[PDB]
Formats: C-alpha cells, sequence, structure tokens
DNA sequence: TTAGAGAATTGGAGAGTGTGTTTTTTTTTTTTTTTTT
DNA sequence: CACACACTCTCCAATTCTCTAA
C-alpha cells in the first residue's frame, strides 16, 4: 500500500531510520553512555538524568545556531538504535540527510507541540545539520583502499594549506530573454537541470531562457591538503597526504599547520582526460568530504595579588628548575608584564640581554621564557639571513622572528655571533618599534613591537672580569645601549 | 555594443555585454536569415573605463602570521586609479561571481 | 586488413585441461583437491586472491603423461602468453566454485541486493501472460606464481635483458624498487542507474580511459521509447586497488659505460603495498604494451610504451630466550662493546662509549635522557665506517653526511608540495649519525641547537608555522683542516665547530692516527691479509650477532633505572673535584652538562646490566669514559 | 451538432559535415648587479 | 590519420486544422 522509501541498494527503510532517530534524539539520558562504557559507579543525577539532546536543542534554539555535534557511540548506547550506528557508517550520505531533517522536525515539535512562545519562521528558514564524530577507530591515510568508498572514516593529520574559498552553485537562476520571466532551478549531482522553454504558457519560447550568474545561490567549498601524521608513517619512506573538501559552516575551521581529527565520507570521482570531452581516466581522484572537524576566576588573581612575598614568589616560579640567578628571574618577570603605552613617543616593551660563558643554564632560561610568554618566537643569531629575521617580498609578505609578536617576547640566542648585516636590522625595531620597505610597486611600513630577550657568549674562552663588556661580546655600543 | 549585419547591412544597438563578448543571435531585418557574421560599429558602441586591482588581508590583521589571502577588485568609471600599490584602502560595492569565460 | 592463421593452440582443449586441473589436483605427495579447498575459503569470504603455482601444473602434466594421456603442454602456453589465461582461469574457477558453507551476512553487501532486484524484475517482466558482466561478481584476484628451478619464468632478468620479443610472456625481473605511487582506485565495472526506467546498466573498462554511457538502453526504457538518463553510482561500481611502481636494475648488472634503465610495474588487487622503495626484489609479472588511446594513439605511431603486471613478489632480504642466552654467558658489557664493528681492531673505549648511545639515558618531567657523542681527529682512522656500523646496528638509526633539516619542498617529482621530514625527523626516538659534521650550512648547524634545547624542530614557510617532535641521540664525527690534526693545538683550532656547539655533547673523543712501528705492523698485517683472503681475518673471540644485540637493547632500554641514595651522594664528591681541577689548556671545563652527562652515562650502564637500580661500582666507570676523553684531548 | 475523412504545418531522427586533440617547462650555462661577502 | 562534440540540413510522419455528411 504505502510506496516504501528505501536507501538505494540496501533494503533499509527510511521511515524506520527516521522514527528510530527521533526517539533517540529525545529520551536519551546521558546515563545510558555511562552504562555502555560502564564507569557505572560514577553516575551523577544532575547531568546523567537530564535528557541530553533536549538540553542541546533548547540551547541551539536560543543561541540561534544550526549544527548539532553527535558522538556516534551514543547510537550504540541506546537499545532501539544500535543498528542505526551500522547504517550511519555504511550509508552516510542518506543517513546524515535523514538526521539533518529529523533535527529540523524536532526543533519545530519542541516549540509547537510544547506550545512555547517563539518565532516559527526563524526555525523554518534554517538549514539544520548533524555533525557526527567519534565514529569508529581512526585509521592510517595509507591504509585506505576501494572497499572504503562511500563510508564514514576518521583521520588524523597536519594541514599543509587551504585554498581560498570556492563558490559551489546550489541554485541556478534563469531569465527569459524575450519575456523577462525568471526561475530558480535546482542543481542536482552538479548538473544544472536546465529548462527547454519559458515556463510562462503565455510565452513558451524554446532556447530563449538564459543563466544569470550573480543571481544564482552558492555554497562554500574549501580544499584542505592534509598530510599523514609522523607517528603513523612506515619509517622506510615519506608521509602521504590526502585532499579533503570542507563545506559550509566548517570553511576556515583550520589554520595551516593545525593538527586535526576529521570525520568525513571517503569519495572517489572520475576526472576528464581532456577538458573538451567526457572521456574519463580509468583511475579516480579521491578525497574526503568532511562532516566534522576537531582540533589536535578573578579570585585566583587575589590569592597571588595580596601576598607579602609576591615579587620573589613570581621570580622563583617562572623557571623552577633553574638554580639561583635570582636577579635574572626578577627582571625577566617585569619583561613579561611590560610598562605602559599611549597614542595621540615611547612604549611598554622592555629589552634584556644575557651575557656569559656557554657552559651555563642561561639558554634554558631563554627556553622557559618562550614557554611562559604569550605570543613570541625562539631563534638564534646565525639562525637565518637578515630578511629571514625581518621581512621580504616573493612570488607578498615573507615575515620573520622580529615581527608578528606585538607585546610578545622575541627570544634570540647566539646574539654575539649574529652577522653584522643582521645586527644592523634591529635599530629601527628597538628605537622606533617599526620597519620600512619599498619594492615591486609596494611602498610600506610594518609594526615590529617586540620585547627582545637576547642571549650572548664570550668570544672564544672564559669571560675575563677585568676587561669590559663591550669588548668581550664584540658587539656595537649603540645596539648595546 | 552596436553591430552591423554583413549579410544585409542592418544595424543592432544597445547590445548589453555579460562577462563574455556577445554578438546578436538574430538579424532585426525580417528579410534576413542571418544569425552570425556581425561587425562592431566603434563610433556608436559605448565603452566604460575599467581597472583590476589586487588586494590582500592587512599585515597587522592576519591572525597568526599565516599566508596573506587575496581578492580581485574591479574599479569602473571615475573610480579607476583612485588607489596605488602598498596603500591601504576601503572599497564598497558588490561581491560578484565571475565565470571562467 | 584481417587475414587468419593456423596456430598450434586450441583454447577449447586448454580450457578443458584447466578445469580438469582445478577439480582434480591435490598435492597429496606432501604426505581434498587443493584448489577446491582454496575456493571454499573464497566462497566463505575468508580469502581474496587465488595463487596458481605453475610448478603444480608440471606435476599435473607429469601424472597425465605417466597415465599415458597427453596433456596439452599448458605451462608452455601460460609462460608464452600469460595475459589471456587470466581470463580462462577465472572462467574455469567460476564454473566450479562451491556454494558457501559459513554464513556471509549477505545483505550487508550492495551487489547481493542490486542483482537480486534485477533477477526478480526479469521474472516479473518475463512472466508476460550473460545477464550482466561476470567481472562484476568476481570477489577474488587471480595470480600466477612462476616455476622454481627444477623454464623462462625461472631465470631472473635485468631490466635491459627484457627485449620487445618478451611482450605477453610471464617473466621475472630483478632490481631495486626506486619509487611507488599512493594506492588509487581503478574502475573495472562501472554501474549506472537510469532515472526514469529505474534500471541498472554496467560498462566494463579495459583501457587507461573510457567514455561514459549517459543515454539509457534497458529493454523497458527503449521499448517505451523513453530517453532515460544514466547516472554513475560508485556504491555499485567495482573498483580494484591500483598502484604504480618503478623498478631499476642493480649496479652489478649495468654494462660498462651505460645508465641504469627502469620499468613501470602495475600492481593490482590484494598484491598492492607489498613493494616499498629501496627494496631489492624479484617481481614476476606479465610483460605488456600500454596502448595510447584517443588522439595520442595516432601521433605516437607504432612506438608502444610498456609495463609489467605484478603477479608474485620475492624479497631478497627464540627472541625471549636469546637475551638469556646472552646474559648467561656473562661479561655482557665488554663483549657487546667488542662486538660493535669487530672488523675495526683496538679503540675499545670508543666502542664502550658508542654502546651507551644505543641504550641511552632516561627522559624526565622536559629533561633529556638522549646521549650526544662526538668523535674527533685524523682522517684514515675509519670514523665513517664506525658511524656506518652504528647506523646498521642501531634500532631506528640514520646515517647522513655533511657532503638535513625538515623543510617545504615544492613539486618534487609529481607537481605537488610536501613538508619533507629531514634526517633529524627520520631519527625520531633513535640515533642520528651525522658524518662530516662540520661540512654543514649555518641554517642546518643552528637547527642542531633546537634539537638539543627543545627536542623538536620548527618550520616557518608557506604558512607552515609548525613544530615537529624530534627527540634523538646525535652521533657526530669531524675531520681537521690542513689534512692532519695538529697536537700543538685545541679541537677548537683544528675544526670550525664553536664551543657553544662542541660543549653540548656528553662525550667529545679525540682519536688519532699516531705513527708507531708495532701498531703500524698490526694494522698493515690485517690490511695485507684482506687483499689475499676475501673474507675477514680471524677475530680470536666470538662476537654477538647484531640481531641478538638489537634484541638485547630493545629489552634493556625499557627498565629505566631509578636513583639509589649512594649515587647522588657519590657523584657530587667527584663533580666538585672535577670543577676544582678545571679551575687549575683548551675549553674542557666541568659544566653542569657534564654532571647530567655522568648521570645519563651511568643510566646507560645500569640498563646494560638489567636492574631496577645499581650501586656505584657502576658510576666509577662513567667517570672513566669522561676522564679518558680529557686525557685523549691532551693526547 | 457530433463525428469522421482529407489537407497543411511542425518536430526531430538521423544523416551529414566540420573541427580539435599531444603537451612540456625543469634543467644547465651565461650574463650582469647587489650585497653580503 | 580517428573518434567525439558542435551544428546544419533534409525528409518523413504525427498532430492539428478545416470541410463534409450522418
Ligand atoms: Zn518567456
Ligand atoms: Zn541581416
Ligand atoms: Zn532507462
Amino acid at each position: 500500500s504505502e510506496p516504501l522509501r528505501i536507501i538505494w541498494g540496501t533494503n533499509v527503510s527510511i521511515q524506520e531510520c527516521t522514527t528510530n532517530f527521533r526517539n533517540f534524539l529525545m529520551s536519551f539520558k546521558y546515563k545510558f553512555r555511562k552504562i555502555l562504557d560502564e564507569r557505572e559507579e560514577f553516575i551523577n543525577n544532575t547531568t546523567d538524568e537530564e535528557l541530553y539532546y533536549i538540553k542541546q536543542l533548547n540551547e541551539m534554539r536560543e543561541l540561534g545556531t544550526s549544527n548539532l555535534n553527535l558522538d556516534a557511540r551514543n547510537l550504540l548506547a541506546y537499545k532501539q538504535t544500535e543498528d542505526l550506528y551500522h547504517q550511519l557508517l555504511n550509508y552516510p550520505q542518506e543517513v546524515i540527510s535523514i538526521m539533518d531533517q529529523t533535527i529540523k522536525d524536532c526543533m519545530v515539535s519542541l516549540i509547537v507541540d510544547n506550545n512555547l512562545d517563539y518565532d516559527l519562521d526563524e526555525i523554518e528558514t534554517k538549514f539544520y545539520k548533524v555533525r557526527p564524530y567519534n565514529v569508529g577507530s581512526c585509521k592510517g591515510m595509507r591504509e585506505l583502499n576501494p572497499n572504503d568508498i562511500d563510508k564514514l572514516i576518521n583521520l588524523k593529520g597536519l594541514v599543509l594549506r587551504s585554498t581560498p574559498v570556492i563558490p559551489d552553485m546550489k541554485v541556478a537562476f534563469f531569465k527569459c530573454n524575450v519575456c523577462d520571466h525568471t526561475m530558480a532551478v535546482e542543481i542536482d549531482r552538479g548538473v544544472i537541470q536546465e529548462p527547454a522553454r519559458c515556463e510562462r504558457i503565455d510565452c513558451n519560447e524554446p532556447n530563449s531562457m538564459s543563466l544569470i550568474h550573480n543571481r544564482c545561490s552558492f555554497a562554500d567549498k574549501q580544499v584542505i591538503k592534509l598530510q599523514e601524521t609522523p607517528d603513523f608513517v612506515p619509517d622506510g619512506q615519506t608521509p602521504h597526504s590526502i585532499s579533503l573538501c570542507v563545506y559550509d559552516e566548517l570553511v576556515d575551521s583550520c589554520r595551516a599547520g593545525d593538527r586535526i581529527e576529521v570525520t568525513g565520507t571517503f569519495r572517489s570521482i572520475p576526472i576528464r582526460a581532456n577538458s573538451r570531452q567526457r572521456v574519463l581516466k580509468s583511475l579516480y581522484k579521491t578525497y574526503v568530504d568532511v562532516v566534522h572537524v576537531k582540533k589536535v576566576d578573578l579570585a585566583k588573581i587575589r590569592e597571588v595579588a595580596a601576598r607579602e612575598d609576591l615579587y620573589s614568589l613570581l621570580a622563583r616560579s617562572i623557571a623552577p628548575s633553574i638554580y639561583e640567578l635570582e636577579d635574572v628571574k626578577k627582571g625577566i618577570l617585569l619583561q613579561l608584564f611590560g610598562g605602559t603605552n599611549k597614542t595621540f613617543r615611547y612604549r611598554g616593551d622592555i629589552n634584556i640581554l644575557l651575557c656569559g660563558d656557554p657552559s651555563t643554564s642561561k639558554s634554558q632560561i631563554l627556553q622557559y621564557v618562550h614557554k611562559i610568554t604569550p605570543r613570541g618566537v625562539y631563534t638564534s643569531g646565525k639562525g637565518s639571513s637578515a630578511v629571514g629575521l625581518t621581512a621580504y617580498i616573493t612570488r607578498v609578505l615573507e615575515s620573520g622572528a622580529l615581527v608578528l609578536s606585538d607585546g610578545g617576547v622575541c627570544c634570540i640566542d647566539e646574539f654575539d655571533k649574529m652577522s653584522d648585516s643582521t645586527r644592523s636590522v634591529l635599530h629601527e625595531v628597538m628605537e622606533q618599534q617599526t620597519i620600512s620597505i619599498a619594492k615591486a610597486g609596494i611602498i610600506t611600513t610594518l609594526n615590529a613591537r617586540s620585547s627582545i630577550l637576547a642571549s650572548a657568549n664570550p668570544i672564544g674562552s672564559r669571560y675575563n672580569p677585568n676587561l669590559p663588556v663591550t669588548e668581550n661580546i664584540d658587539l656595537p655600543p649603540p645596539l648595546l645601549s | 555594443a552596436s553591430f552591423t549585419c554583413d549579410m544585409c547591412r542592418a544595424i543592432v544597438d544597445n547590445v548589453e555585454q555579460s562577462f563574455k563578448y556577445t554578438e546578436p543571435t538574430f538579424c532585426p531585418n525580417p528579410s534576413c536569415e542571418n544569425r552570425a557574421f556581425w561587425t562592431l560599429n566603434v563610433t556608436r558602441s559605448r565603452f566604460l573605463d575599467w581597472q583590476k586591482v589586487r588586494i590582500q588581508e592587512n599585515a597587522n590583521e592576519i591572525p597568526t602570521g599565516s599566508m596573506p589571502r587575496t581578492l580581485d577588485v574591479i574599479l569602473r568609471g571615475d573610480s579607476v586609479e583612485r588607489a596605488k600599490p602598498g596603500d591601504r584602502c576601503k572599497f564598497t560595492g558588490v561581491e560578484i561571481v565571475v565565470p571562467d569565460v | 586488413a584481417l587475414p587468419s592463421i593456423q596456430l598450434p593452440v586450441d583454447y577449447n582443449n586448454l580450457f578443458n585441461e584447466i578445469t580438469d586441473f582445478l577439480v582434480t589436483f591435490k598435492q597429496d605427495t606432501l604426505s581434498g583437491p587443493k584448489y577446491m579447498a582454496m575456493l571454499q575459503k573464497v566462497a566463505n569470504r575468508e580469502l581474496n586472491s587465488v595463487i596458481i603455482d605453475l610448478d603444480d601444473i608440471l606435476q599435473y602434466q607429469n601424472e597425465k603423461f605417466l597415465q599415458g594421456t597427453q596433456a596439452d603442454d599448458l605451462v608452455s602456453a601460460i609462460q608464452q602468453n600469460a595475459n589471456h589465461f587470466t581470463e580462462l582461469f577465472c572462467r574455469a574457477i567460476d564454473n566450479n566454485m562451491p556454494l558457501p558453507t559459513k554464513e556471509i551476512d549477505y545483505k550487508d553487501d550492495v551487489l547481493d541486493v542490486i542483482l537480486n532486484q534485477r533477477r526478480l524484475r526479469n521474472e516479473r517482466m518475463l512472466s508476460d501472460r550473460e545477464l550482466f558482466p561476470p567481472n562484476l561478481t568476481r570477489r577474488y584476484f587471480l595470480y600466477f606464481k612462476p616455476l622454481s628451478q627444477n623454464a623462462i619464468s625461472s631465470k631472473p632478468l635485468s631490466v635491459r635483458q627484457i627485449k620487445g620479443d618478451f611482450l605477453g610472456q610471464l617473466i621475472t625481473v630483478r632490481g631495486i624498487i626506486t619509487r611507488v605511487s599512493d594506492v588509487k582506485p581503478a574502475v573495472e565495472v562501472i554501474a549506472y542507474t537510469c532515472d526514469q526506467c529505474g534500471y541498472e546498466v554496467f560498462q566494463e573498462v579495459n583501457s587507461r580511459t573510457f567514455t561514459p554511457l549517459s543515454e539509457c538502453t534497458s529493454e523497458e526504457c527503449s521499448q517505451n521509447q523513453t530517453k532515460g538518463q544514466l547516472f554513475m553510482s560508485t556504491r555499485a561500481s567495482k573498483f580494484s586497488a591500483f598502484q604504480e611502481c618503478k623498478i631499476q636494475e642493480l649496479s652489478q648488472q649495468v654494462p660498462v659505460g651505460h645508465i641504469p634503465r627502469s620499468l613501470n610495474i602495475h600492481v593490482n588487487g590484494t598484491l598492492v603495498r607489498s613493494l616499498s622503495p629501496g627494496d631489492i626484489v624479484d617481481v614476476t609479472g606479465i610483460f605488456l604494451p600500454a596502448p595510447y588511446t584517443g588522439f595520442k594513439a595516432l601521433k605516437a605511431g607504432l612506438l608502444t610504451e610498456t609495463y609489467l603486471e605484478a603477479q608474485f613478489v620475492r624479497q631478497h632480504k627464540d627472541v625471549e630466550e636469546r637475551v638469556m642466552e646472552l646474559i648467561t654467558s656473562g661479561d655482557v658489557y665488554n663483549r657487546l662493546a667488542k662486538s660493535i664493528a669487530p672488523e675495526i681492531y683496538g679503540n675499545l673505549d670508543v666502542k664502550k662509549a658508542l654502546l651507551l648511545l644505543l641504550v641511552g639515558g632516561v627522559d624526565k618531567r622536559k629533561i633529556r635522557g638522549d646521549i650526544n657523542v662526538c668523535l674527533m681527529g685524523d682522517p684514515g682512522v675509519a670514523k665513517s665506517q664506525l658511524l656506518k656500523a652504528i647506523c646498521k646496528i642501531s634500532p631506528r638509526g640514520v646515517y647522513t653526511t655533511g657532503k638535513l633539516t625538515a623543510a617545504v619542498m615544492k613539486d618534487p617529482v609529481t607537481d605537488e608540495m610536501i613538508l619533507e621530514g629531514g634526517a633529524l625527523v627520520l631519527a625520531d626516538n633513535g640515533i642520528c649519525c651525522i658524518d662530516e659534521f662540520d661540512k654543514m650550512d649555518e641554517s642546518d648547524r643552528t637547527a642542531i641547537h633546537e634539537v638539543m634545547e627543545q627536542q623538536t624542530i620548527s618550520i616557518s614557510k608557506a604558512g607552515i608555522n609548525t613544530t615537529l617532535n624530534a627527540r634523538t641521540s646525535i652521533l657526530a664525527a669531524a675531520n681537521p683542516l690542513y689534512g692532519r690534526y695538529n697536537p700543538r693545538l685545541s679541537p677548537l683550532d683544528n675544526i670550525n665547530l664553536p664551543a657553544a656547539l662542541l660543549s653540548r655533547f656528553d662525550i667529545l673523543f679525540l682519536m688519532l692516527d699516531i705513527p708507531s712501528r708495532d701498531d703500524d705492523e698490526k694494522l698493515a698485517e690485517h690490511v695485507t691479509y684482506v687483499h689475499m683472503h676475501n673474507k675477514q681475518p680471524d677475530l680470536d673471540f666470538t662476537p654477538v650477532e647484531p640481531s641478538k644485540m638489537r634484541e638485547y637493547i630493545a629489552y634493556a632500554k625499557t627498565k629505566r633505572p631509578v636513583m639509589s641514595e649512594a649515587v647522588n651522594d657519590y657523584v657530587v664528591q667527584a663533580y666538585i673535584r672535577l670543577r676544582q681541577d678545571s679551575k687549575r689548556f683548551s675549553f674542557g671545563q666541568a659544566t653542569p652538562r657534564t654532571l647530567l652527562g655522568i648521570i645519563r652515562l651511568s643510566q646507560a650502564l645500569a640498563k646494560l646490566r638489567l636492574a631496577d637500580m645499581v650501586d656505584i661500582d657502576d658510576v666509577e666507570e662513567a667517570l672513566r669514559l669522561v676522564r679518558v676523553s680529557k686525557e685523549s684531548l691532551y693526547q
């Protein structure tokens, strides 16, 4: 009688999928997860008795936010829904599309059946989404193979780079050249289902209907190139990498060089042999289509700020392994806070040099400061070219250790054996907090604004105490001053 | 744009241009079977001034010192040459999609 | 145009011989039929590839010749044209494969549903008051394994011996795998759904490229003259894992004045990721032309490019008791040291130091446990061979000359970027053997410092703002300016390493090519023997095998010995005197790095004797390596 | 007034004609200028 | 070269228009 809806190729009923997931998405107490893993001694009334996804959805409504995260193991925790976890892993694109809509049905039921006073169109207009995560065991990018096409997979990696955002068309917009009538045409599997004729029966002209690009509607696509994590590599060779497409609200989740864990459907597509024909290469380009990404009080101030010993406490706790050197600790501490700043000159940046034999822990202090400091960079005197420490122009800003650390400690070691062309970088930074450049049409100034912590050795043998500090570092007084 | 038909010597005018160059699909003379073979009249057709300027995210704004993201901005009419390289500018106008023509 | 010819082959005979072989054959001479039992594992889904041993088909033909019935020379067919027989053996298998006996959980698979709905639609249509390509349903990959010597598939070829006359034949090729693709899906059968008629159609692909169908041709679509639209479905397509590899001939094989040539190997199906770059390997495979397709096929002319389909792979190259079999011989420290590089005679304290790299100190929280050792002095002392011996002996070892850092590398080989991990990242949780340590760029030299100070390396290019964890023990060696070390002078005078780097090693060791009549006779008698007798001279002791040495060390490391009170009490009583004498001629003063060094060294000796903690009978030796190093700096 | 036979126009099958396609691009030498050697 | 796509040409029959007798 009812024309049953079935996921293609599966013998899975979409009504049973929906009417199970609804009855998980409410009535799931978090108690059930603490039965699944046990730890069942730990059960706490306040969290564990609450209807977990009810509280999540009431938050979504009031924040006006459209995305529900879902740890897939909850589906196994609840008796009715164990087989849905297996459907979610095996048939992601359809099972996620059922979950997306069930959220939207629930959001409406939670106000209209509950007869609560709120704006309905504010919910009806939203594209709600599930973002499933914790889906299964992670696997090596190198362990992927064609058995996995169209399944949820869980990967860990390092982001190499992102493309700038790509507009992906979601609704084409067409206009009749003869009659000015217009249509929203639905994009389907990336093909525009173009009309043959004007939709107005009073016009009905063939071929006169035409596309208007800036009246179409678009989604946001971004390619991330993701490298294999160095823990996973077979040690005989290089890491691999995989491209992944991140979509809609997940665009710019990641900076370059983030470690991330991703959940996505593993995809393959044919690619054209030649851009003028439909002839396709017999081995397919592969990527992951991601659905989730994961990375990698005042009274406590008063506990410290009232204290008698305070300055000595802070000094003895910024670097607690380091033996004595108490006045070095005491001054470095003031460099962390800094002085004061004004606009309408001088600024609250502070600069410190360490000098003495290479045989002592002073470099380890330079390490602790890099560990404690907001922002900041660690480098050394021989450690780059001058333009590699300041800035340069390329095939477009190259930026170095002396920049991108406003109010942050620029740690530098080996400062005595920095090359003099590279010493001659610092006067504009240390005296005016700023840099100037002009090349290839660019005329520009850059704000450097770093508190420098420098470290230096004696040239050659042990530092003699009779002879002066200017000589014994071989370093120019107007930079030392 | 404005065009003359080489087949019948008629004239077509006010021909709006999308991102691509666009000749008329049909001759305006009902004696003429033409759908192609058009020549531009350079006296009667009208040209805007135009300039592309390439801009990037400001070197103080980039959140972690990552790579600077760029944008292509199109200037027209009086607004051309109103900026210079290395300068800092505020532009207002539409965001557009440009087809790969 | 298309003439025809009388070849001495009949595939109807040979198909009958193959099916007669598969059902009949048992290797009962090893004292049911071998391939039937194998196919049961395939039907139960416990197995995904069928290996056909050509050496079996000899025993089949031998038994049939002994029964006086002349089997039709089948090995000489399938060596001579292997490609076509992959089709015949798949037909012969499918005709004979037994019904499953274990439950599959059938409805978890897509094709079980699709083909059943296709079955039922044909019955409900054909009531009316192949079915589809068989490659779609082959859940297994077929491979031939060649003849062992007991014939052309037996004799391994260098890459230049593979003439054009070999195309189509089963051959065996010997070489290094020089590079390897990431694994990608190739299609074999493409499934399409018609939108309007709701009917599935399959295209089979047998070329580098193909053209998609787009327009429906199902009976019920064309009979209803409905211009149905076909859409590709990857869920019902059949793919195979494809990986392309390149093989190069070995340096022994290249004739004098030529260049090492290469072949492309295509590995398909379960045999994938069996090859790794730098393997020396024999690959047996079916040699083939890769025909150009489309416009390139016209202009390329008759000049076919070529590749080898992999079929089988031969690599060229008790634990828990063997560590006791060492321990119960006794004196393990001195014998393990004497067993580092047994071909180098003398220099004992260096070997007795290097052993403590392999074993190392202990990390704490961070504080470094890794140990840094720098060998120093004259050329011709064979420091490079000793660093090389440590690279082979050590677990996770890496040799790397100055002749190193991680960096972004843009379009290496394929036109894509990579963040390349340098030798200091290859050496993660192991030994970095940096030979010619002073022949180094300042950009690498100052990146040694951050591996010391931070156990990491840092990147700052192309937006890659990353730090990579890089804990590693450094073994270093350097060579003097002016060709020989000057005993009038310091290491700091003979070598360009500054004290701010050179003083970061737990051991610096000056070893010299000192001339002396007896010592020179002892060396020259060893060298002049190795020119008469191609194997090493008599050691006059028995060394530990490197595998048993590795097996000891991996177990010795994890014991991470802890302090005993007399150690901390005693070590200060030495360290203070070492400071007091450093007060009283080079740079060799008692820095706190040397206290930490004595701790890590005493930990490495404690590990070697296998205990939770150890008495200062231990610590007194750690002080002796340091004391002997300083006396070696002076002489 | 319904309904059925004969005349005219339009749709699209399908036959025919014409065009473009491989494709790369680092490497190695030679030079001339800045500056960091 | 040859094999797909782009585009025009031509014929044939399918549908609707128009007139006549039942
Ligand atoms: Zn219209
Ligand atoms: Zn005209
Ligand atoms: Zn159809």
